[PDB]
């Protein structure tokens, strides 16, 4: 029975290699999943720094208006 | 054995797919926030174009 | 040889399923790096603004006082023209006096 | 049996992550492009705000010493006014 020994034996074969995929894409997704978190987290902390950087444009607004009013009484 | 191996490689395909559903979900608030973070920035442009048009005029009436 | 057809199906379909993950985890690699490489592009963002407010609040500060000064020269102009009126008026009280 | 519609699952959730970010990619390469316009106006502003910042404290200096002059112009001449005042007036 060596046709079906080397039929079998092919067979046990695709049953590691397949296991080892397995190991493999569960770690991909894994790492997947960190990068994700990691992404997420940059954005929340810049998502900060563009809020401070609209209250800077707030600021020099109401600024420029008073320096407006300034320059006036300057003729 | 061989019959676990099976049944260990599926356990843990297990898994692959219910991170995978983590994944979408993230990616799903990934977008909506740069969809926000892109209509600030937007915006920032704006008033920052109207600070630079603020300071221009106001920086030559000084001379 | 039916098991074995069933196998090959599977273990077919199971690489069809890694290749199509490394795919979705390059997507998410090139995603954090990008992200990061952005983050500083915005430090320079947020420092060159906090640095043009700063300037624009000390500027303000000034003009605000420059129109103080100028309302204080102002005063003291008129005080001294009151003066010399006040000394024509003296002057001409002399020559008026023979 | 049910070993072949976890494929048939998995792999529609994974193709849909998939075609998720490739949009979050353009809508990155679009936070490229907006952020790198924002990182010219913020140098772009800066600057202008440290030169009308000089400008600023020039006009100040101006008129600090344009006010200095008068108090002095006006000292001397109060002086004068004083003296007058005093030689008319002590005996
Ligand atoms: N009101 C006076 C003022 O705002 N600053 C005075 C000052 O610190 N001057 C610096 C200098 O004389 O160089
Ligand atoms: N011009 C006001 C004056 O009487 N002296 C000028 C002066 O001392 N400036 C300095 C300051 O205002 O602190």
């Amino acid at each position: 029975r060596n046709e079906l020994e080397e039929m079998q034996r092919r067979a046990d074969q695709l049953a590691d290699e397949s296991l080892e995929s397995t190991r493999r894409m569960l770690q991909l997704v894994e790492e997947s999943k960190d990068a994700g978190i990691r992404t997420l987290v940059m954005l929340d902390e810049q998502g900060e720094q563009l809020d401070r950087v609209e209250e800077g444009m707030n600021h020099i607004n109401q600024d420029m208006k008073e320096a407006e009013k300034n320059l006036k009484d300057l003729g | 054995s061989h019959m676990a191996r099976e049944n260990e490689m599926d356990e843990n395909l297990e898994q692959v797919s219910g991170i995978i559903g983590n994944l979408r979900h993230m990616a799903l608030d990934m977008g909506n926030e740069i969809d926000t973070q892109n209509r600030q920035i937007d915006r920032i442009m704006e008033k920052a174009d109207s600070n630079k048009t603020r300071i221009d005029e106001a920086n030559q009436r000084a001379t | 040889k039916q098991a074995l057809s069933e196998i090959e199906t599977r273990h077919s379909e199971i690489i069809k399923l890694e290749n199509s993950i490394r795919e979705l985890h390059d997507m998410f690699m090139d995603m954090a790096m990008l992200v990061e490489s952005q983050g500083e592009m915005i430090d320079r963002i947020e420092y060159n603004v906090e640095h043009a407010v700063d300037y624009v609040e000390r500027a303000v500060s000034d003009t605000k006082k420059a129109v103080k000064y100028q309302s204080k020269a102002r005063r003291k102009k008129i005080m001294i023209i009151i003066c010399c009126v006040i000394l024509g008026i003296i002057i001409a009280s002399t020559i008026g006096g023979i | 049996g049910s070993h072949m519609r976890r494929l048939q699952q998995t792999q529609a959730q994974v193709d849909e992550v998939v075609d998720i970010m490739r949009v979050n990619v353009d809508k990155v390469l679009e936070r490229d492009q907006k952020l790198s316009e924002l990182d010219d106006r913020a140098d772009a502003l800066q600057a202008g705000a440290s030169q009308f910042e000089t400008s600023a404290a020039k006009l100040k200096r101006k008129y600090w010493w344009k006010n200095l002059k008068m108090m002095i112009i006006l000292g001397v001449i109060c002086a004068i006014i004083l003296i007058i005042i005093i030689v008319y007036f002590s005996t």
